[PDB]
């Protein structure tokens, strides 16, 4: 009927994410700024979450 | 209160009881898995790997999360027992073809920009 | 096709002579047409049975 | 109008060429390098300039619906020829 | 009803230029049919047609025995037909290039090339973009 | 086709039908591979005068669904989702195959 | 450091490791492991092949798109060697034939070809050169194999002063000739051993360890002019080694002593095969010879490698030789053989 | 309004609204909201505890019979406290009508399996568990159905990456297929396509 | 409106019963099947003599990609990147910069033929008829790397197949 758990919610063990991408990542919670090229404000309504940028290199073939 | 409903276990003790049952089942199954799959690891290697996977998430203090983990463990045990899993699936627990990533600061600084 | 350039692209002969047609072709082939919010389940009689999409 | 790098490698229209020390040239050994010989810039420079008796002329690249979108070019500037944004053809208003 | 069949067979034998030509076309094309010569290729291919046959067998080609650089008496492939005869042969049009020649351009290839895979002329991909970041070159003058 | 008449008779007797009347292979009744150019008419909204877009905007006439019985907020005959489906008829063309 | 040769990525399949290797003899037993380890890190591997291209097909999946390039070469042609190492910053030499051939005797394989490779690599500006010789390489050795190995090692050192030289000892693996040779002997009923193999000590080394040692020697800046001895952790008598090999395969072991002249005569008769020989007099000499001990040379532990004992990676080689009855037998029910350690 | 706009049907809207009110009155303990979309589709929002009673009533009642289950899926909205949204799509052969039943769930609360009510649900619930991680209480045989053996994580979730966390390749040293961390040759390119101007004024939300 | 498919019963008169017994004991329908197969034995096979004969195609057929030019020789592509934005498989990669004479042209134009799905959306989105899907389909390669086309390969394809691509576009541009 009711167990009345008294623990902080934590589902890191059920999501299947490697600990490298849990203990090290740094999300960023923000409302995106308006694109200065335009005057429309319809892209500044909802909050967004994104992760920190990691390395990108040039693949030897095709660049 | 919190208006939460359990999956299987009311408290931590039942969850623990189920964890021990799952551990016994896996401990029993390891030798048969080694024979059937024709693995090149010893039974001690399989059993201490099972122990390490059990201890990997020994910090959980929520009975519902523990029940879900036990359910997933039983699913994997059932896949192992019925031979649905192949040799590659069993050996994926050992990461035999991955270079050991360093954990100290100096080697991480030497290799790249990723902390 | 539906004679509504905000959903279906205009003809190639009008995209190259009309400004509105070129703008609509551009915005249809880069961004696409917006669909009003909602949910539907439409099912047809496919050869193998009832094929539907939610 | 292809050139040749000091290493004997052809230079493309873009102009990318491997540096003497670039190991990526090994992919061309026992094989060839794909280079298009019809350079667009020279071919469009070879075209003559059209003389028209209007301050504004239109271009669609030739072929009507088989060309580019029709644009209008202003020819009021005397020391410069109007150039089509799409086709690259040049036009001028008669002088001298 | 039967002697006529044998006579058509012997006429097919005769129409290829004797027994040697009949054997050549039998061992090269696995077919000894005869048809009207629509036209002959720049590289040596000969194109025939026979409208009495059903759709798909009313247009064929006898490939040349020597392409740009390789001997092609035995190893023929469908990549040797030039684009105009490619369009005619695949039933994309009703008119051969001998009747409706393609438009001429200064940039169009004057010598068709077959599939060059597996040969030293194969296409090797590479990046066409220049360098992104230029580095700092230290001076050659000693500082003390 | 081009088969011998005796072979034609053998085929017709072996199959039970007249194969000559219907042939799977196509010889000369299909359309020509080269066709005259088309004209392709325009459509209903290609007018110049009575063609304001706000009067033919299908996307802008959609509205959020009608909420009936929000929980937060006599006869009463029982009602069905739709009238019962009518019994099908037995194919006057060919009822039994 | 030639920016296009700067390491990038997490060291995976699509990374860049800054290594442009030319693995000579990559279509062999050690070559496949070396190429696999090079391609794991994202290195560029140039594979010079002389065999049928069908025989290099197993190397294709070992690298990403365009990271493995196959070129044809000739051992006696210097221009092909010039072509295949012109763009490499490291050259690995694994060329070697166990049995002498009509067109390539031991001098051609172990002396002339390595010397030519070293000379052309030095003339081409190649920075690193890894050369593989034998642990028992001796100039007074009764085996032409090891005499040629020593002469070629000296010539390579003379032509490429900064060359790294590696001396493994009887590498064992899945495709390894050494483990299989003993297993193959069961067909002849008994196992002919000179002096019952009671006066021959062997120190075999695992193939993965040798490949990892080569890879770590490529990336070690202070291993230019060094010479390494890659040997296993344990030393075994030949009799006990063969007994363990037959016990793992679950085959009846019937050894018997055979005199040196008879064994040599037997080897000579076999040598007449126009194909690859089953055994030769040279193989006879090498297999009944004690492995040299060289404490003055570095080893796998000096490159970070912990040598894998034979008792851990022997079942993966010898399970193929079991019958159906014993095919499913486990690994740790064999009671490992006795080691004469010091 | 004639040629390009879809034609609205008044009769079906009234019928569906009347039946929605009927079902709402019969089951006040579980039904939380009833909607009829303007393309004539009826939706019923219920409480998670009422999955079995509502489905049993809709399958067995004389007036409304929905013997056939057309679909059963889940929708993931991370911004809601109850993350997942279970959708049941039924079809009535007797009355030639369709109904939709919705409920909600989070990562840890289980939902009663509807296998007893519908045979078709046994596979659908397996797929929901496999892709979203929603546990169904009394499922006779609950396990992964579509994903690989020993596959960690649930693919149909907003947080989960498009290309996953591991990728497969064959390694000649170990002579088997091995899984290693994903390292794409070319990264997927993310496009920002939303227009900064409002398209449909009818769905504008209050600015609080 | 419905019809039954297996809802007929056989007549039990002695003539029909004897006919059924004769069918059972003498395999009449089996002989009918043999006769049908023998009938097809004597027809003309529908096999074409590839590679000397090719199956029919249409001007709308989508084959290998190509980059076209204007009659003057200038490339038609202007680096508008519509084809890259519309590609369902993300197979097109484009980079651009002003040319030496100020034209808006590409410096990189790669199409991954192993990611491509040959849907033709790219030649629909292009406003200047620059990228097209030519009629070639026999371009199998022995290595994966040969199927990663760059700008030079596509321009060579256009130069090689223009004589047919222009004719194909002429025969169908009125339907677009
Ligand atoms: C049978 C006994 C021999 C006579 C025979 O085969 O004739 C069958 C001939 C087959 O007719 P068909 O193939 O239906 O007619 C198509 C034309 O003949 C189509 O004529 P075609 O232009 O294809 O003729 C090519 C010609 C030349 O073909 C060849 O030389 C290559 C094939 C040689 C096969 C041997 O075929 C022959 O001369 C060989 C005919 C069969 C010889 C046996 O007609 C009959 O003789 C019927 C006889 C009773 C059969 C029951
Ligand atoms: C993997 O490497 C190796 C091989 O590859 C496959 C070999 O074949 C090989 C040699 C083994 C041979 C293939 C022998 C196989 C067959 C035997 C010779 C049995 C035949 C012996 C007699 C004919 C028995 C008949 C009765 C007699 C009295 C005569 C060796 C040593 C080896 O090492
Ligand atoms: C025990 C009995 C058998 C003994 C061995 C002989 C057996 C019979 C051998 C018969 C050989 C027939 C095959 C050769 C046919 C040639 C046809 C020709 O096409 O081949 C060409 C190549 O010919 C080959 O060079 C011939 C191979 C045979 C060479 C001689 C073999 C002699 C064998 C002797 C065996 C014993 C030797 C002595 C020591 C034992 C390549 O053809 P290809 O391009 O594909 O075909 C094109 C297909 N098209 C039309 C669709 C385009
Ligand atoms: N294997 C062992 O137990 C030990 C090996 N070594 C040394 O390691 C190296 C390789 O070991 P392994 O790979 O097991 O031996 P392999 O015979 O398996 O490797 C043979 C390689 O050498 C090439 N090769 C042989 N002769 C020639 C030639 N005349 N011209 C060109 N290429 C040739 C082969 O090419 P192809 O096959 O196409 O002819 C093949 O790539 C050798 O130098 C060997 O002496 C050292 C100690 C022990
Ligand atoms: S055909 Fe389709 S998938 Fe292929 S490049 Fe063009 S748009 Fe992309
Ligand atoms: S090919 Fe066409 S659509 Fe693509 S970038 Fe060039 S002009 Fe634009
Ligand atoms: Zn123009």
């Amino acid at each position: 009927q009711l167990i009345a758990v008294d623990e902080k919610l934590d589902i890191t063990t059920l999501t299947g994410v490697p600990e490298e991408h849990i203990k090290t990542r740094k999300v960023r919670i923000f409302v995106p700024a308006r694109n200065n090229m335009q005057s429309g404000v319809n892209n500044t309504k909802k909050w967004k979450m994104e992760f920190d940028t990691r390395e990108r290199w040039e693949n030897p073939l095709m660049g | 209160g919190t208006s939460v409903k359990p999956i299987f276990s009311r408290d931590m003790n039942e969850a623990k009881r189920r964890v021990r049952e799952l551990y016994r089942a896996w401990y029993r199954e390891v030798p048969n898995t080694v024979h059937l799959f024709q693995l090149d690891i010893s039974v001690k290697q399989g059993r201490d790997k099972v122990r390490e996977m059990f201890m990997k998430n020994a910090h959980v203090t929520d009975p519902r999360v523990v029940d879900l983990l036990v359910i997933k463990g039983k699913m994997e045990l059932e896949e192992t027992i019925n031979v649905w899993k192949q040799r590659t699936h069993i050996m994926r627990f050992f990461h035999e073809t991955e270079a050991p990533r360093p954990t100290d600061f100096l080697s991480k600084f030497y290799v790249g920009h990723d902390p | 096709k539906v004679d509504d350039a905000k959903v279906s692209p205009p003809k190639r002969a009008e995209m190259k002579t009309s400004m509105e047609s070129l703008i609509h072709h551009f915005k249809l082939y880069t961004e696409g047409y917006q669909v009003p919010p909602g949910a539907t389940y439409t099912a047809i009689e496919a050869p193998k049975g009832e094929f539907g999409v939610y | 109008g292809v050139r040749t790098s000091p290493t004997g490698e052809k230079v493309t229209h873009t102009g990318q060429a491997y540096d003497d020390g670039d190991y990526r040239r090994v992919r061309f050994s026992d094989r060839q390098k794909e280079v298009n010989e019809n350079f667009a810039i020279d071919l469009i420079a070879e075209q003559p300039v059209s003389e028209v008796g209007s301050r504004v002329i239109s271009c669609d690249g030739g072929g009507g619906a088989l060309g580019h979108p029709r644009v209008y070019i202003n020819l009021d500037k005397e020391t410069k020829t109007g150039t089509c944004g799409y086709c690259g053809l040049q036009f001028r208003q008669p002088h001298h | 009803e039967l002697v006529q069949v044998l006579r058509r067979g012997l006429q097919q034998v005769s129409g290829h230029g004797g027994l040697r030509g009949y054997l050549r076309v039998l061992f090269r094309a696995n077919d000894v049919r005869v048809g009207t010569l629509v036209g002959e290729d720049k590289y040596g291919n000969k194109y025939y047609e026979d409208n009495k046959q059903f759709f798909g067998r009313h247009r064929w080609v006898i490939y040349t025995t020597e392409m740009n650089g390789r001997d092609t008496f035995w190893d023929v492939d469908g990549s040797m037909v030039p684009p105009e005869w490619h369009r005619w042969l695949h039933c994309m049009t009703d008119d051969p290039p001998t009747t409706k020649p393609p438009t001429a351009r200064k940039y169009i290839w004057t010598n068709h090339k077959f599939n060059v895979s597996g040969t030293p002329q194969q296409y090797v991909p590479y990046s066409t973009t220049r360098k992104k970041i230029q580095e700092w070159v230290p001076p050659s003058t000693p500082y003390k | 086709a081009s088969a011998t008449r005796v072979i034609q008779l053998l085929r017709n007797w072996a199959s039970g039908r007249d194969l000559q009347a219907k042939l799977q292979l196509r010889y000369q009744e299909i359309s020509k591979r080269t066709q005259p150019p088309p004209k392709l008419p325009v459509g209903p909204s290609h007018k110049l005068s009575n063609n304001y877009y706000c009067t033919r905007d299908g996307r802008r006439e959609a509205m959020p669904p009608s909420i009936v019985m929000s929980s937060q907020k006599t006869e009463k005959k029982a009602v069905t989702p739709a009238p019962p489906i009518k019994r099908w008829e037995l194919s006057k063309d060919q009822p039994y195959l | 450091l030639h920016h296009a040769l700067i390491p990038h990525g997490k060291g995976g399949r699509s990374s860049v490791s800054g290594i442009v290797a030319t693995v000579f003899g990559a279509t062999g037993f050690l070559g496949r492991y070396v190429v696999n380890h090079l391609g794991r890190m994202g290195s560029q591997v140039i594979v010079p092949y002389r065999c049928e291209p069908y025989d290099t097909m197993h190397l294709r999946p070992m690298g990403d798109l365009g990271q493995i390039i196959f070129m044809e070469w000739n051992g006696k042609d210097k221009d092909s060697i010039r072509k295949v190492v012109e763009h490499s910053n490291v050259v690995i030499n694994l060329v070697g034939r166990e049995w002498e051939t009509k067109n390539f005797d031991f001098e051609d394989v172990f002396v002339k070809i390595p010397h030519a490779i070293a000379q052309v690599s030095k003339e081409a500006g190649v920075e690193k050169l890894i050369h593989i010789s034998h642990l028992n390489a001796d100039i007074k050795s009764p085996s032409r194999y090891l005499r040629s190995k020593a002469v070629g090692e000296k010539e390579v050192r003379a032509a490429f002063p900064e060359a790294t030289i590696i001396k493994p000892s009887d590498i064992f693996g899945r495709e390894d000739r050494f483990l299989n040779y003993f297993a193959s002997m069961r067909w002849f009923g008994g196992v002919p051993l000179i002096s019952l193999g009671k006066e021959t000590v062997k120190q075999p080394v695992y193939i993965v360890d040798v490949s990892k040692g080569i890879i770590n020697a490529i990336k070690d800046p202070d291993a230019k002019g060094k010479t390494f001895a890659f040997v296993g952790p344990n030393r075994y008598l030949l009799f006990d080694l063969v007994q363990y090999i037959f016990a793992v395969a679950y085959r009846p072991f019937l050894p018997y002593p055979l005199p040196h002249f008879a064994y040599r005569w037997v080897g000579r008769l076999f040598e007449v095969s126009p194909f690859e020989p089953w055994t030769t007099r040279d193989k006879v000499e090498r297999v009944h010879m004690s492995d040299m001990t060289l404490p003055h040379l570095p080893g796998l532990e000096d490159l970070g490698i912990q040598a894998t004992p034979l008792e851990l990676k022997a079942i993966e080689v010898l399970r193929r030789h079991r019958t159906y009855r014993w095919l499913t037998s486990e690994m740790e029910d064999v009671k490992p053989a006795k080691t004469v350690n010091i | 309004t004639r040629p390009t706009i879809r034609p609205r049907n008044d009769v079906v809207h009234k019928q569906l609204s009347a039946f929605g009110q009927y079902v709402a009155e019969i089951l006040p303990k579980y039904v939380q909201q009833v909607q009829v979309s303007c393309f004539n589709e009826l939706e019923i929002f219920i409480h998670p505890d009422g999955v079995i009673p509502v489905l049993t009533f809709l399958r067995d009642h004389t007036n409304a019979q929905f013997k056939s289950l057309a679909d059963l899926t889940a929708v993931d909205v991370p911004t809601r406290q109850n993350r997942f949204e279970i959708v049941y799509n039924l079809l009535s052969l007797r009355f030639n009508s369709r109904i939709r039943v919705k409920t909600y769930t989070d990562e840890l609360t289980p939902i009663e399996s509807s296998v007893t009510v519908y045979k078709a649900a046994n596979w659908y619930e397996r797929e929901i568990w496999d892709m979203f991680g929603v546990f169904f209480a009394n499922h006779p045989d609950l396990r992964r159905i579509l994903t690989d053996y020993g596959f960690e994580g649930h693919p149909f979730r907003k947080d989960f990456p498009l290309s996953g966390y591991v990728e497969l390749r064959y390694d000649d040293e170990v002579k088997r297929v091995v899984a290693e961390p994903v390292e794409l040759a070319q990264e997927f390119r993310k496009f920002d396509l939303n227009s900064p101007w409002e398209a449909f004024p009818a769905y504008r939300q209050p600015p609080e | 409106t419905y019809k039954f498919v297996n809802m007929r019963e056989p007549s039990m008169d002695m003539k029909s019963v004897t006919d059924r017994a004769a069918q059972t004991l003498l395999w009449t329908e089996l002989v009918r099947g043999l006769g049908m197969t023998l009938s097809y034995l004597f027809r003309e096979p529908a096999t074409i003599n590839y590679p000397f004969e090719k199956g029919p195609l249409s001007p709308r057929f989508r084959g290998e990609h190509a980059l076209r030019r204007y009659p003057s020789g200038e490339e038609r592509c202007i680096a508008c990147k519509l084809c890259e934005a519309v590609c369902p498989a993300q197979a097109i990669t484009i980079e651009a910069e002003p040319r030496a004479d100020g034209s808006r042209r590409t410096t990189r134009y790669d199409i991954d033929m192993t990611k491509c799905i040959y849907c033709g959306f790219c030649q629909e989105a292009c406003p200047v008829d620059a990228i097209v899907e030519g009629p070639n389909f026999e371009f199998s390669t022995e290595t994966h790397e040969e199927l990663l086309y760059n700008k030079e390969k596509l321009l060579n394809n256009g130069d090689k197949w223009e004589a047919e691509i222009a004719a194909n576009i002429q025969a169908d541009y009125l339907y677009r």
